[PDB]
């Protein structure tokens, strides 16, 4: 709410938007969210395998995209939150059950 | 389709000489190849170049050291000893015998029985100056300092076992089974001699 | 035979970093020497002279050896 | 894990040269130079303020010990 | 009656031209069938990129209708007479040919010259034929082998017309109007481009005199500007890979820079390909076969299939081969391939290219079977070398060939080279270019 | 406990090619010789060293022949005295530590073999020290035997000053001034610590031009390698 | 010197035919009775693996020299099954031919079959199987056949999945022992000496000899969600050599067998017509006809949408139906005829398929027709002949066989 | 005429085995010309100063 | 098929070495793996040829490592060689961990842990290395930092007379070291190749800190090139010091003989322990001290747990950045005033830093990590 | 010693048919015939 504004600052001091990525390419994989990626519909993963292997190529030679072409800030679809929440969610079930 | 799919200009990136896309590449292939593979090559020989040196250094290592070098050689003052004395030295933790031979022990050990000998060696060959023997000063059989003038040969005699020398360091009668050992030298002037 | 080294010492001495610190150490040996019984004495304001000095003197004492 | 069994990619084209097709050093100080400047601007407000309090820290605490050794006037 | 006496006594092929310089080329022989047909210097390599696919384009259209047989006609009139007729397009050739009974051949004759010279090119089957190309497009992407060598082609000869595809790109065939169409025909389709060749039961004076009465009307001058000569194409060492893990079989395409047809190395080469050949999984030789190649891919199930090819153009070429693999044998497919060009390069022994020679004489001497083929070969070998060459002259330059020269020409084309690689499928193993690269030498010879 | 550093004098082997001056080693050696030797030992130094440096073998055999040294046992089992000769080390003053502190007032004279390098400065240092000596300032007096020297730890020092105009008489006729006395023996003294030195540069030099050659060239077999990939370009072509 | 053929039948049966023409390559032929018709129940596929065995071990050869020493020379062994022949065939130059044959007479008068080797060769049928089944022109014909028989031409080209891994070297002797017989065999040949062919035939195969196709009527339905639906619609016709036959062989071109013009519309072909004027979508059709010893199948083999199966069949009958009632004018069966006469002439065009015909011919007949004698024979063929044939088809007990998602495709009796 | 380069390849880097002859050899006179041209840089810096330009005073 | 992936030792070298699958975008801070294994046998093979003129008696023990460097043939270039290599072996390890640190390789945690006691062991060697010439600051380094033992209760005063062997740093002590300083490279050559062993079970970790399966390129030839290119300029930094400034790294007072009356004035281990030397000070109880310099090195053991963000490189995590640089600033501080006599102002100076790095890791760079992810809504 | 028309591999998905001018010459007429060989690919022909 008020806080937005350093959220936006943020997110384009971090820089992952320069190499064309999304937050949700960034996260670390975990067994939760390797469930997740394999839960993915083949759009949604061969985006991601795509935008990954452009960051990691851009990332070899030192350099970024044009600045039309970096990720904005709205347009930053969370693409992977219904799936980790849901693996997430199954798992917290399972410990519960456990006890 | 598949065959909307052009590849792209890698101009920026070309070497010059396959710029021109209506030229054949194989005029320039014969020269791109000569220029990378000298830099390998140039290369090696540096590398070449740089590991013998390395390496030829710690070989270096494990040869004498400058202070095993310094005590190699001794030298002696010829003018030093008088006609008939031997003259004991130190030499690389041994005693060394030199010994200045008069007309008669030169001519007495020129006309000795080669065969009675254990260990046939004449005395022009165990020396190179005939006035001159030099000797280490260790019996061979098991390791004393024979004593000079003495013994029946008159030579070199050892009160351990029961050795006799003779004046050119011949062993004559006794348990020995080499000769008293010629070291390696070189007479400088003629006043000097370094042994090593 | 003359050094070149208290040649050089003294033209270096000349200088307004070295007679600037050679006024403040004669300020404390007519202090002390005058005054009776302190125990403050004069090493630093010698060694504020010498650093000044020698430095100077280094710059160009191997010319002349 | 060998390659062939690393991960699965789908309709992901690349074209590359050989090495012998193409140069070593393509517009190296040209476009060189800018990408240093754009790399050095980037970090450099993460990277130096800590580097330049050292050097402060450092030279205060210097001269700060030789003066302590000094007399104090009384 | 032996082999070399066999060669000597073959029919001889006749070589005729026309006022308008329309080559007449014809091989006889008492057989109750024929064939004919018209072989021209046209295709994609002639083409630029704004008209790329007209040759083809055209190609489905020249059997749909003309000026004298409009529409189904010529269609109706070539099957109520037995006829077969046919035609391809490659980067430097379009050909059209008829199969017909040996008495129809003036018939033959007079409906193929109706096709080029008359053709109708209707506006509404032109509308018709661009959908039907649009799905030959996409069954086209379907066949693995057609985009590897599509791709093998693109990369090897990247930024010339020998890059182009003969299909063409599909916005061109969306947009391609009837001007174009016309204007592509007039200028490539001349009397010297062209050949008018034919085999079976056939006097070649009475071709002759057929070629007059028909094709006397083809245009063979070229006004003061402009005359379609090919510019040489440029090779280039390179690699283009569609990674695609949804299917089951990777197809990899790979080839240094070939001669092309004029150049007599050609021969020394096909003796080298035909040493190491080619297999697929129903062959039934397996372990035992000759090929080092094929006799270690069929023991340890590297590939499903593989073949050597040299592919020629006017004064380049493609010199390699292609495999379908596991998606876990692609690198040891790889290394085994230049393991064998190297070794050929390297080590050739005597009594394998004499094998390579028995191969390659065998290989043909039976491909001349029947008349089209026989057809097409004094068709094509016109355009290419500018003559029929005879089987007794094959044989003595395959004679001339022995270990030595398949070491030396070897040497040349693929010893220390740069390849194009083109790899579709599954192809995460794949060997990086500079592997490959470093395989095209031996750090002994 | 103030401290005053030395200053850094313009050295002849000063910068990252320069040789030590041989001509300053030869007249520095002697500066040990005639003035040091009788209080400092130098140990790791022997006759032999200094040949193909500042002396021909015959000269260092005639410097070595001067001096006295001990050697046995002779075969009556007696330790006797002999001149000496090129494998002898430089002959110590006294027979022990507890001898040299009686001989100094209670202080140990420093063996001279590595005093450039166990000192921060080193001949700058030396130098300093040797030429430093003066009265001291107002307010200061030490015990009967420490002079005071600026350069010194804690301002006061157990050496009277060894060296002044004329002390000896160079072989080469060089007008022996403090100074000149001063840098020819750290010089010497430079080469005592450090022998290597002049070998150590020449290696530098041929090090620095190998890389100057290597470098560049592996670095461009490296871009060269690295060409396939700095190249290439991606193409997403999802149905 | 032009040269014709020469032809002999030795006293214990088999035939030699040969053409000396003095080209450079020689084609040789060994045909044999001995096609999938001749298994049963029990030995089912045992010709399958036949097919795939020569180049194991032989009594005067080694798997290993087989592959080698025709590779060596530049040859070619190949085998080729029908449903009633099995024909061995090597190529290579003339000088060679010896060596060929010497390893042709191995192969078939005296083959190994051992434990090891036939073992080893299992997976094969699986292989070679599945590379054919991916056309889907062999699910439907293999089961047309089988549909439409209730014994020996209902048999398959391939060897049925419970078999593979189970064909013994025992069948593999006994098939070959009871099959591959002197009065069984034709020895064809193109560019050698008729008397060294026969030579040949004499002292190395002179070895000594070792029931009729009931038509069934039936239908087979592979039901397997494709868009395309293959299917086929035949009824008994008529055996080879019989004068019937032709008037099928005419009737087929008159409907339409295959395509003249590429990428052509089919103008001349009643079938495709009469299926296109309803149906614009994708599709094929045309007429079948095969012919063997005991029987023949004639009728017409679709290729349709899903959707549109049962509007393409019922077409394509009702096109027959026509042709039956008396629709028939000359200028189509004059131009049947000049298809037929052409695709035979052209056929024969090669020496590969010339050595086809002589070879098959000498099989199911005494002796060599020539090509002016079959032509004539296809002018005897009257329209009444053509009517008589499309007739029997209509009122002839029908066999069916079809692949696809079949969910719009008629069953027999819905027809 | 090819250019240097190219003369260099056909010659020399095309077999492997001249292609390590060829180093042998260079690196034989790149050793001695590497060594004497580097050591009269060193001596020049430090002429006079070394016991070599010194020597002949005492001999 | 090869015989690189057939053969038993071939197979191993063609999957570790050469068709090893490596990310495509590794940084030149992934170089110093490669590096350290390169140190590590050049420390071995200059200090065995060391070892053949070394002696470890107390007597001959400063003479021999003299003889060394003016009597034997190349024995100096050898000598300082060994030394700096120890330099520039721990220039080579604060490299590697720090990379390890920004781009959160320590989440594989056994390659992390086993990193940790290889820090260790190569600190224990050269610690060790360090006493064998026998001079001032070896012997007194020595005694003070092994007595630094005698604060643990009950037992510490027995356990740091039975390393001595007796009840001074003396000859039993000196011999010891150089026996236990011989064998330990080995256990580390053999700990690294446990380190690489785990390595191989994942592949590496790239400054993305996202998973490179997508691109991954051979070793060999991209990273054997690289690997070339460093060592390269690892002998040039190596070879500048040798050549150039050989005790610039080193002390004076370890040229004069060690002497058990004469104490020097400023005593302190070689550079490379400053920092820990400097947090063992600030604080003024020694057992306490103690317990600080043991967890200023094994708080690298507690690191992994500490990780608090979503994202594993800290390659788009600002503050983060900002917080490592300050660690490193601080390191340099703590080396800093470790070298310095113990008075105003680097007494409090040194608190402060000391107090600083374990602030920095324990609290504030985990507290960065939450306050990003809640800045981008995770 | 000449390769086939078609060389042919298991588990290779199959071309696809999208019109009626690809699609002509499919529709079998006459019954089948198998071939294998030494040297040429194996096919199943009408
Ligand atoms: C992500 O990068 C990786 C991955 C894995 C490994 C790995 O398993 C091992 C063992 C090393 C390694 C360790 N020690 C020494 C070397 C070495 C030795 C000599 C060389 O030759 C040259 F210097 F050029 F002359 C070059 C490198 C390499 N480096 C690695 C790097």
């Amino acid at each position: 709410r008020w806080l937005e504004g350093i959220r936006k600052w943020y997110y384009n001091a971090a820089g992952f938007n320069k190499l064309g990525l999304m937050r949700d390419d960034t996260i670390h994989e975990n067994d939760d969210v390797k469930e997740a990626i394999r839960r993915l519909p083949e759009n949604l993963y061969d985006d991601r395998v795509f935008r990954i292997k452009r960051a990691l190529d851009l990332s070899m030679r030192q350099q970024i995209l044009p600045k039309e072409q970096w990720t904005k800030y709205e347009e930053d679809k969370s693409y992977l939150e219904p799936y980790l929440k849901e693996v997430i969610r199954e798992r917290k079930e399972r410990e519960e059950w456990a006890k | 389709s598949h065959t909307d799919i052009k590849v792209p200009d890698f101009s920026d990136y070309r070497r010059p000489e396959v710029l021109d896309s209506t030229k054949s590449s194989k005029e320039s292939s014969e020269a791109r190849k000569g220029f990378s593979y000298l830099v390998t090559a140039t290369t090696t020989v540096g590398v070449a170049y740089a590991a013998k040196n390395v390496v030829s250094q710690f070989v270096s290592s494990m040869s004498a050291s400058a202070d095993v070098l310094a005590m190699s050689k001794i030298e002696i003052k010829l003018s030093d000893i008088p006609e008939g004395k031997n003259m004991a030295f130190k030499w690389r933790g041994k005693p060394l015998f030199v010994r200045h031979r008069t007309k008669k022990e030169i001519d007495q050990e020129a006309a000795v029985e080669v065969s009675q000998l254990r260990d046939p060696q004449h005395d022009l060959e165990r020396v190179k100056k005939p006035e001159w023997v030099i000797l280490i000063g260790v019996c061979t059989h098991l390791g004393c300092v024979p004593i000079a003038n003495a013994g029946d040969f008159g030579g070199y005699y050892c009160p351990c076992h029961g050795s006799h020398y003779d004046a050119s360091g011949r062993i004559r009668k006794g348990p020995a089974p080499l000769n008293l050992e010629v070291p390696s030298y070189e007479f400088t002037s003629d006043d000097m001699v370094i042994v090593g | 035979l003359v050094d070149p080294l208290t040649t050089v010492r003294e033209q270096c001495e000349q200088l307004e970093k070295c007679v600037k610190a050679r006024e403040r150490l004669e300020l404390c040996d007519e202090r002390v020497s005058s005054r009776s019984q302190t125990e403050e004495d004069c090493t630093e304001e010698l060694l504020d002279f010498l650093h000044a000095r020698d430095h100077c003197v280094a710059h160009k004492l191997f010319n002349s050896l | 894990r060998q390659f062939g069994h690393l991960t699965r990619v789908r309709h992901v084209i690349t074209y590359s040269l050989s090495p012998f097709e193409q140069r070593a050093f393509p517009h190296y100080f040209s476009k060189g130079i800018p990408n240093v400047l754009r790399r050095t601007r980037a970090c450099i407000l993460r990277v130096a303020p800590p580097f330049v309090a050292f050097y402060l820290v450092y030279t205060w605490g210097t001269q700060e010990f030789e003066k302590s050794k000094r007399k104090n006037p009384a | 009656a032996t082999y070399a006496q066999a060669l000597q006594s073959v029919p001889e092929t006749q070589v005729s031209q026309l006022d308008n310089g329309l080559r007449v080329a014809s091989e006889q022989s008492s057989q109750p069938t024929c064939t004919v047909g018209v072989w021209i210097d046209a295709g994609s390599r002639y083409e630029s990129e704004k008209n790329n696919g007209a040759g083809y384009f055209v190609e489905h259209l020249a059997f749909k209708g003309t000026k004298n047989r409009p529409g189904n006609a010529l269609e109706k009139e070539v099957e109520s007479m037995g006829a077969h007729l046919n035609a391809y397009s490659t980067r430097e050739h379009t050909a059209y040919y008829i199969k017909a009974l040996s008495k129809d051949l003036p018939k033959a004759v007079e409906l193929l010259a109706d096709i080029v010279q008359n053709c109708s090119l209707e506006d509404s089957q032109i509308e018709k034929e661009r959908d039907v190309i649009l799905q030959e497009l996409q069954e086209n992407d379907t066949s693995m082998r057609d985009v590897v060598f599509n791709y093998l082609h693109a990369t090897a000869f990247q930024g010339t017309p020998l890059a182009q595809s003969v299909e063409g790109p599909s916005e061109n065939v969306r947009k391609l109007s009837r001007a174009d169409l016309t204007e592509y025909l007039s200028r490539h389709y001349k009397a010297p481009r062209m050949v008018l060749a034919a085999a079976g039961g056939l006097e070649h004076r009475q071709l002759l005199d057929l070629a007059q009465k028909h094709f006397s009307g083809l245009s063979g001058t070229y006004d003061e500007e402009t005359v379609p000569t090919l510019s040489p194409c440029r090779f280039t060492g390179s690699q283009i890979c569609h990674r695609e893990d949804g299917l089951p079989l990777a197809h990899v395409a790979i080839a240094v820079e070939g001669p092309g047809w004029a150049h007599p190395d050609n021969v020394a080469l096909q003796v080298a390909n035909a040493i190491i050949g080619h297999y697929d999984c129903t062959y039934g030789g397996g372990a035992h076969l000759s090929s080092p190649l094929a006799s270690i891919a069929a023991t340890n199930k590297l590939c499903q299939s593989f073949q050597t090819f040299n592919i020629c153009y006017a004064d380049t070429g493609l010199l390699g081969a292609h495999f379908v693999c596991d998606h876990m044998s692609i690198d040891d497919m790889m290394f085994v391939l230049q393991g064998q060009w190297m070794r050929l390069c390297t080590s050739a022994t005597e009594s394998e290219v004499l094998r390579g020679k028995n191969l390659l004489r065998n290989a043909l001497v039976s491909h001349l079977d029947g008349t089209t083929p026989v057809c097409e070969d004094i068709g094509r070998s016109l355009l290419t070398y500018g003559r029929r060459i005879p089987l007794a002259e094959w044989e003595s330059r395959i004679a001339e060939v022995d270990a030595r020269v398949v070491r030396e020409v070897c040497s040349k084309y693929f010893y220390d080279q740069c390849p194009a690689v083109a790899g579709f499928g599954p192809i995460e193993q794949l060997p990086d270019y500079n592997r490959i690269r470093s395989g095209m030498f031996w750090l002994r010879f | 406990d103030l401290e005053l550093h030395p200053p850094s004098y313009p050295w002849s082997h000063r910068g990252l090619l320069s040789s030590l001056d041989h001509t300053s080693i030869r007249r520095g050696f002697q500066v040990y010789k005639q003035v040091c030797s009788s209080c400092h030992s130098m140990d790791y130094v022997a006759y032999r060293h200094l040949v193909g440096v500042c002396y021909t073998e015959d000269e260092a055999k005639a410097l070595a022949e001067e001096v006295e040294v001990q050697d046995g046992p002779n075969e009556d089992g007696e330790m006797f005295m002999r001149p000496g000769k090129l494998s002898d080390y430089f002959p110590k003053p006294y027979p022990n530590p507890e001898a040299a502190r009686a001989a100094n007032n209670g202080a140990l004279p420093p063996d001279l073999s590595y005093i450039v390098r166990a000192r921060h400065g080193g001949e700058d240092y030396v130098f300093s020290l040797l030429t430093g000596y003066c009265e001291p300032p107002t307010g200061v007096s030490l015990r009967e035997g420490l002079y005071f020297n600026p350069y010194f730890p804690g301002q006061a020092i157990g050496m009277a000053p060894p060296i002044y105009n004329e002390v000896l008489e160079f072989d080469d006729g060089t007008p022996a001034t403090m100074s000149q006395v001063a840098k020819d023996v750290c010089t010497f003294l430079r080469w005592a610590a450090e022998p290597e030195h002049d070998h150590r540069k020449r290696m530098g030099l041929k090090m620095l031009l190998m890389m100057g050659l290597l470098l560049p060239l592996v670095y461009a077999m490296k871009r060269h390698k690295w060409s396939v990939l700095k190249s290439r370009k991606l193409a997403y072509r999802p149905p | 010197h032009p040269q014709d053929l020469e032809f002999t039948r030795l006293p214990n049966g088999l035939v030699i035919a040969s053409l000396e023409n003095y080209a450079p390559a020689s084609r040789i032929g060994l045909f044999i009775k001995a096609g999938s018709r001749y298994e049963n129940s029990n030995n089912l596929g045992t010709s399958h693996l036949l097919r795939l065995a020569s180049s194991l071990t032989t009594k005067g050869a080694s798997s290993f020299k087989i592959t080698r020493g025709i590779e060596a020379v530049g040859g070619k062994l190949s085998v080729t099954s029908t449903r009633e022949n099995m024909a061995y065939t090597v190529e290579c130059l003339r000088d060679d031919v010896d060596i060929l044959m010497e390893f042709l007479l191995n192969v078939t008068t005296a083959p190994e079959f051992r434990r090891w080797e036939v073992a080893a060769l299992q997976p094969q049928l699986r292989i070679d199987k599945a590379v054919a089944l991916q056309n889907p022109q062999a699910h439907v014909i293999e089961n047309l056949h089988a549909a439409a028989y209730r014994n020996a031409l209902a048999n398959s080209l391939y060897c049925p999945d419970y078999r593979i891994g189970k064909v013994t070297p025992v069948e593999l002797h006994d098939y070959v022992q009871n099959h591959f017989t002197s009065a069984r065999m034709a020895l064809i040949g193109l560019g050698v000496s008729h008397p060294v062919l026969k030579q040949v035939a004499e002292q190395f195969l002179n070895i000594r000899g070792g029931a009729k196709a009931k038509y069934h009527g039936g239908e087979i339905r592979e039901q397997n969600g494709d868009s395309l639906v293959h299917a086929a619609l035949v009824a008994e016709s008529a055996a080879i050599g019989s004068a019937e036959a032709n008037a099928f062989s005419v009737l087929q071109h008159v409907l339409g067998a295959g395509p003249h013009v590429k990428r052509g519309s089919n103008a001349t072909s009643s079938l495709y017509q009469a299926v296109a004027k309803g149906v614009h979508q994708p599709f094929d059709v045309s007429a079948f006809n095969a012919s063997y010893s005991d029987s023949g199948l004639f009728g017409f083999y679709t290729i349709s949408q899903a959707a549109s199966a049962g509007d393409v069949i019922k077409a394509a009958y009702n096109q027959v139906k026509t042709i039956a009632q008396g629709n028939l004018s000359n200028p189509d069966v004059q131009a049947a005829k000049n298809k037929l006469k052409a695709g035979y002439l052209m056929s024969v065009e090669s020496s590969e398929g010339f050595l086809d015909e002589v070879g098959s011919q000498a099989l199911a007949a005494g002796s060599y027709t020539p090509p002016s004698t079959v032509l004539q024979q296809i002018d005897a063929v009257a329209d009444a002949d053509v009517i008589n044939a499309a007739k029997k088809f209509v009122s002839g007990r029908k066999s069916m066989a079809a692949s696809g998602n079949l969910g719009h495709t008629p069953f027999i009796d819905e027809l | 005429a090819p250019t240097l380069t190219a003369r260099l390849y056909s010659l020399l880097f095309r077999r492997t085995s001249t292609f390590a002859l060829t180093i042998v050899v260079g690196a034989l006179f790149f050793e001695r010309a590497f060594d004497q041209g580097a050591d009269a840089i060193y001596e020049h810096i430090n002429e006079g100063k070394l016991w070599k330009h010194i020597k002949h005073k005492y001999e | 098929t090869n015989i690189r992936k057939s053969h038993p030792l071939m197979k191993i070298v063609n999957n570790a070495f050469i068709d090893l699958p490596a990310p495509s975008n590794i940084s030149s801070w992934w170089n110093f793996g490669s590096l350290l294994g390169i140190c590590l046998i050049l420390q071995i093979l200059t200090g065995l040829f060391l070892a053949m003129h070394y002696t470890s008696d107390t007597t001959t023990a400063f003479s021999s490592v003299t003889h060394i460097c003016r009597d034997v043939n190349y024995g100096w270039i050898i000598r300082y060689m060994h030394a700096n290599g120890a330099s520039m072996f721990f220039i080579c390890l604060y490299m590697h961990v720090g990379r390890g640190l920004y781009y959160g390789s320590y989440t594989f945690l056994e390659t992390w842990n086993i990193g940790v006691i290889l820090l260790l062991t190569v600190m224990a060697t050269a610690f060790m290395g360090y006493v064998l010439p026998w001079g001032q600051m070896s012997f007194w380094g020595a005694t003070v930092i092994t007595n630094l033992l005698s604060a643990i209760p009950y037992i510490g005063t027995n356990l740091v007379e039975w390393i001595w062997g007796g009840f001074s740093v003396d000859k039993a002590t000196l011999t010891r070291f150089f026996a236990f300083h011989f064998i330990l490279p080995f256990i580390i050559m053999a700990i690294a190749m446990v380190h690489l062993l785990f390595l191989h079970e994942t592949g590496s970790n790239n400054p993305t800190g996202i998973s490179s399966d997508v691109d991954k390129i051979p070793f060999h030839p991209y990273y054997t090139i690289k690997d070339i290119l460093g060592a390269l300029l690892l002998i040039l930094a190596l070879m500048l010091l040798v050549l150039f400034a050989p005790d610039l790294l080193g002390d004076p007072d370890n040229y004069t003989p060690a002497n058990p009356l004469n104490t020097p004035p400023h005593i302190k281990p070689e550079w490379y322990f400053l920092f820990a030397y400097a947090i063992l000070r600030s604080i003024p109880n020694k057992l306490g001290g103690v317990l600080a310099l043991a967890f200023s090195i094994l708080i690298l053991a507690l690191i992994p747990l500490l990780h608090t963000s979503k994202q594993r490189s800290m390659m788009f995590r600002p503050l983060s950045q900002c917080l490592f640089w300050a660690l490193v600033a601080d390191l340099l501080t703590l080396t800093w005033i470790g070298g310095q006599p113990v008075e105003h102002p680097y007494i409090t100076i040194g608190q402060l830093a000391s107090v600083l790095y374990f602030l920095l890791i324990l609290v504030l760079m985990p507290t960065a990590g939450t306050i990003e992810n809640k800045l981008l809504k995770w | 010693a000449v390769p086939a028309t078609s060389e042919s591999p298991v588990l290779d998905l199959k071309r696809s048919v999208l019109c009626r001018e690809s699609l002509r010459g499919q529709a079998a007429g006459r019954p089948l015939v198998a071939s294998v060989s030494l040297n040429v690919p194996a096919s199943v022909r009408y």
